[PDB]
Parts: structure tokens; sequence; C-alpha cells
């Protein structure tokens, strides 16, 4: 698992897949709109190409992977589980297939740069 | 650099995502064909 500590993953219920990143899941009875950690798909930092988001395919693409899945898992990183906007930050696995991987590997998303300056700075 | 800032060392999963990213970048897949 790369790390010695295996991060906390828990199953969730799929409510809807809005974007190709931003989706709504219900974990332990908590419905939250999640977005996929290390992924940046729907709203671009600043759409430079314009069609730099690929929203139509991306949002459909997530639906494909999540709706065909029997088991949907939300795994949280060492960053945060939740963000102030009331949106969750997770990696979504469909029976162990990380949807986040599929997005970037398909070129539908970019990895969201979580910033490490050097150490403390 | 990057004009971005985060303090937490989130590296966990970055390598997983970025191998998959690298594959697609070189393949000029969709967004990676922006270049």
């Amino acid at each position: 698992a790369t790390s010695t500590k295996k991060l906390h993953k828990e199953p969730a219920t799929l409510i809807k897949a809005i974007d190709g990143d931003t989706v709504k899941l219900m974990y332990k009875g908590q419905p939250m709109t999640f977005r996929l950690l290390l992924v940046d798909t729907p709203e671009t930092k600043h759409p430079k190409k314009g069609v730099e988001k690929y929203g139509p395919e991306a949002s459909a693409f997530t639906k494909k992977m999540v709706e065909n899945a029997k088991k949907i898992e939300v795994e949280f990183d060492k960053g945060q589980r939740t963000d102030k906007y009331g949106r969750g930050l997770a990696y979504i696995y469909a029976d162990g297939k990380m949807v986040n991987e599929a997005l970037v590997r398909q070129g539908l998303a970019k990895v969201a740069y979580v910033y490490k300056p050097n150490n403390t700075h | 650099g990057s004009v971005a800032y985060v303090y937490k060392p989130n590296n966990t999963h970055e390598q997983l995502l970025r191998k998959s990213e690298a594959q697609a970048k070189k393949e000029k897949l969709n967004i990676w064909s922006e270049d």
C-alpha cells in the first residue's frame, strides 16, 4: 500500500454523480457532496483552452464507474476528510478500482496539486 | 512554486495518480492534448 499505515476507507452509498469529480455520497448515513482528492476535473483553475474541462464526458464517465459498482468505497487521505464548503474530500473506489485513477489515466482530469513547498516551507 | 500553497505533505496516493497521469500525458489524452 506504499505507506505502512493503510488509510481509512469506509463504504458509502451513491446518491448521484454530478460532475466528473464532484459526486454525492452518503457515508454511514451522512449525505455529502464529495470531490475526488488529487483530481481536478469540473471547474478548471482557469479554463485556458476553454474545453479544458471535458465536463460532458467526465461527468458521464464517473457515472459509468460508480453506477456499475456494487461496492463503493470512500477513502480519505492524511489531508482532510471534509472541507469548509461542506464538501468531502475522498478517493472513490468501485470494488477496489480507484475512480480517481481512471479519470487522470483517461486524460479527463488533472492531478490536483497538493502542495509540498519543501518541508515546512 | 506553482502559485499554489498547502502545508500538509499529502503524498499518499500522489504517486498512484501521477503514474496514471504520466501515462495519459504522454498519450495526449483529451486534456493532455491541450499541449
